């Protein structure tokens, strides 16, 4: 129970102020603003070489702070951004067209409800991860157990079996025939069922289906494996 | 069920197998092992559950929405708006069935059947003499020599007479035959030409 806003402002220091002097963070941030690296992976050793506490919050709360880190460096990106990517990826394209009709259709004072937005996760094109503290002991596979659920935990192991690389949803996108304005439905469970009806206000206004199409192509996906280590 | 001919199969193909429907009156005139000619439509039925991938589906295009507390979504959605599948299979759909290789054009009951033309045929070579070693030729030009196999796989093709008991048990008819023999000795040669 902190102010999660208090410890967002507490990351952005801690990642615009560490170094190393060279700024580790500080050029991992250039890089990402550059689309030159797609995975940023936070050291909690380096953090708990200013605020310890922090990594104890963390490794007791491991998944918001993932999501809480992720939300900070997206806000920090444009701070270090120096020139314009060169549109890599299709997917890139795709956030780019988004942000440029967003910025166009704006109105910058009028006030939209918080689903008239883009997911959060959608417009990221960078991954966030944890590097476990020096502090914590290696568990045992036997040890893990229902109290180190939501725990950063750090575990050995041979690693017996992985699957291929399989395409994974994030956030479904999707069209309608009415409106022209794409929808977006966000991904946490391992399964998920999808829309019918289209939510756009032009849809509901003019009280028009808009029976909204799967696009696997305006859609975000990452990379999903799954191993059996023991 | 019916499949790909022998003749027609592609290289390192499996003989496909479709599905013929065959409706009043033309229902058992296909039998297990025959090889038939078949004419009629190529028609679809409908399938259903049989990709686990969403394909092609039907639905209304009657622009309903749904009210709060009661919206449109999910299997209620689905039921609602009556989505369904459209995955379909082709099930060939026999108008008429002959014999792709007919015996005739049409002992007493066959004999009917016979043409004249092959009535009086059949009917000298019944009376014909020497017709023996004149079958064994004819069933085997390629083989020479082995007159005692020519003979007895000839006798194994005309058989025996079947009978039965008063008491019930059935006398065998049917006359087996065994080749035995040192390697590339045409055995299983012959078996091939009765099998053709
Ligand atoms: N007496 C024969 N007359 C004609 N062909 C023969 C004779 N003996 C052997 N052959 C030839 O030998 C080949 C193989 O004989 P086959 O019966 O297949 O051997 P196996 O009995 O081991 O299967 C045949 O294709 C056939 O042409
Ligand atoms: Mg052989
Ligand atoms: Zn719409």
């Amino acid at each position: 129970l902190k102010d999660y806003a208090l410890e967002k402002e507490k990351v952005k220091k801690f990642l615009q102020e560490f170094y190393q002097k060279q700024f580790k963070y500080g050029n991992q941030l250039v890089r990402l603003a550059h689309r030159e690296q797609v995975a940023l992976y936070v050291d909690l050793d380096d953090v708990a070489e200013d605020d310890p506490e922090l990594v104890d919050s963390i490794c007791e709360n491991a998944r918001r702070y993932a999501k809480l880190f992720a939300d900070a460096v997206q806000e920090l990106l444009p701070q270090y951004k120096e020139r314009e990517v060169v549109n890599k990826d299709v997917l890139d394209v795709y956030i780019e067209h988004r942000l440029m009709m967003e910025q166009r259709s704006r109105d910058p004072g009028m006030v939209r409800s918080p689903q008239n937005q883009y997911p959060a996760e959608l417009m990221r094109r960078f991954e966030l991860y944890f590097q476990g503290p020096s502090s914590n002991k290696p568990r045992v596979i036997r040890e893990v157990r229902a109290d180190s659920v939501g725990k950063l935990v750090t575990v050995r192991g041979i690693v017996t079996r992985v699957s291929e690389v399989k395409p994974k949803m994030v956030v479904a996108t999707y069209t309608c025939d009415q409106c022209g304005a794409e929808t977006y439905q966000p991904i946490q469970s391992p399964t998920f069922m999808p829309l019918i009806m289209c939510p756009s206000q032009e849809c509901q206004t003019n009280r028009s289906g808009g029976r909204l199409y799967l696009q696997t192509r305006g859609s975000r996906f990452i990379k999903f494996q799954e191993m059996k280590m023991q | 069920r019916i499949q790909e001919t022998q003749a027609e199969l592609p290289r390192g193909s499996i003989p496909r197998s479709l599905e013929v429907i065959l409706r009043a009156e033309a229902v058992e005139s296909a039998q297990a092992g025959d090889k038939c000619d078949f004419t009629g439509t190529l028609i679809v039925v409908p399938d259903v559950s049989k990709l686990s991938t969403p394909g092609a589906r039907a639905e209304t295009n009657s622009r309903v929405s749904g009210v709060d507390g009661y919206e449109t979504e999910g299997i209620r959605g689905l039921r609602a708006l009556g989505v369904r599948d459209l995955s379909y299979r082709l099930v060939f759909l026999a108008c008429c069935v002959a014999p792709t290789n007919p015996r005739f054009g049409g002992a007493e009951s066959i004999k009917n059947q016979m043409t004249v033309k092959e009535w009086e045929k059949v009917f000298e070579m019944s009376q014909d003499k020497n017709l023996y070693h004149n079958l064994c030729t004819s069933l085997f030009p390629t083989i020479h020599g082995n007159d005692e196999v020519k003979r007895g796989v000839l006798l194994m093709l005309f058989g025996g007479v079947p009978k039965t008991t008063g008491e019930g048990t059935s006398l065998r008819g049917d006359i087996n035959v065994c080749i035995v023999g040192d390697p590339s000795t045409a055995k299983s040669q012959f078996l091939k030409h009765v099998e053709e």
